């Protein structure tokens, strides 16, 4: 109906009246769809809705560590299509870079494995790749670490004969992407513990911190527990095509929900903040 | 929270 401009305007208004509190972002596949990477669960268009040809027990099994061990072919097949390299960051990714340049980015917790936040120039210290990435590989048995080249080389083979195996225990080796059944990197909870403490300090001191959740269905734990764990005194924002997770289950009075595409949201926010000059330096850098 | 990566319970 009406433009989302008025809603995004309130976010800008919040930042302007609460300038001394950096912003935390929690993102998912939605912020990379415009880059050509499909999300996972949107009806019809989500990746999990287009895997019938693999004839898996069910879509999510392609990222399940137990299934992978039983038959690694399905994952190797899909990995060929989602391996990083030919994708470029979106306007939303550059919004993260803009916040970093203005030094108002506290952290970006991402569930994406495309590493586009890093490619957009966001510093390693401000990024938490909660679901891992293709940066390196590891044995699902003993945990031995391997360079990414071992796996990448195999992906380029056709047909594949033998899959990468650990020379220490003999189990299969795969990219350090967190599969269902595996624990997330220690950095995830360690950093959230730190940022959560920081959020309390800010509210227990005043200016209210802001957490913006974008492009995720909050269907996977433990990442989905983040919005729930945000202190009540901290303002939550959800920019997503659908109201999801804790924003739908336990709507809080101060919650601000905006149904908009991530890039358009970013453009509107930059406009309302009046940071076009610095944003321009980034898009052309 | 922590624990193994999992699809939320329904
Ligand atoms: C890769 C992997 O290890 O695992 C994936 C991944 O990290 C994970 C979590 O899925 P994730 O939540 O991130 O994916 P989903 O595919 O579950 O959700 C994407 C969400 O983004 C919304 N969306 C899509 N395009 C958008 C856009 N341009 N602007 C705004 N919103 C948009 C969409 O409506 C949905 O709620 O589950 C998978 O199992
Ligand atoms: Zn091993």
């Amino acid at each position: 109906t009406a433009s989302t401009e008025m809603s995004v305007r309130k976010i800008a208004a919040h930042m302007k009246s609460n300038p001394n509190a950096k912003v935390i972002f929690m993102v998912g596949a939605g912020i990379s769809t415009s880059c050509g990477i499909p999300d996972f669960r949107s009806p019809g268009t989500g990746l999990y809705h287009n895997l019938a040809r693999l004839k898996l027990p069910y879509p999510e099994a392609v990222f399940d560590v137990d299934f992978f061990q039983s038959d690694p072919l399905p994952f190797y097949t899909l990995a060929k299509e989602l391996y990083p390299g030919n994708f470029r960051p979106s306007k939303f990714h550059y919004l993260l870079k803009l916040f970093q340049d203005k030094d108002v980015l506290k952290r970006v917790y991402t569930q994406n494995i495309d590493t586009l936040e890093r490619q957009a120039g966001v510093k390693d210290d401000l990024i938490i790749e909660a679901h891992g990435s293709f940066a390196h590989c590891h044995c699902i048995g003993c945990g031995k670490v391997y360079p990414p080249q071992v796996f990448k080389s195999k992906l380029a083979e056709h047909p594949i004969k033998d899959f990468v195996k650990c020379d220490v225990c003999g189990e299969l080796v795969k990219p350090a992407i967190v599969f269902f059944g595996e624990d997330l990197p220690d950095s995830f909870s360690e950093t959230w513990l730190n940022d959560s403490e920081w959020l309390r300090e800010k509210i227990t001191t005043p200016q209210q911190p802001l957490v913006i959740v974008v492009g995720t269905s909050l269907a996977v734990y433990p990442f989905a527990s983040l919005p729930e764990e945000i202190p009540r005194k901290v303002k939550r924002v959800l920019c997503n095509l659908e109201t999801v997770g804790d924003f739908k289950a336990n709507k809080r009075p101060t919650d601000l929900i905006v149904h908009q595409y991530s890039d358009e949201f970013a453009e509107q926010l930059v406009e309302e903040l009046g940071w076009q000059e610095d944003f321009e330096k980034i898009l052309t850098a | 929270k922590g624990g193994a990566k999992r699809h939320r319970k329904i």
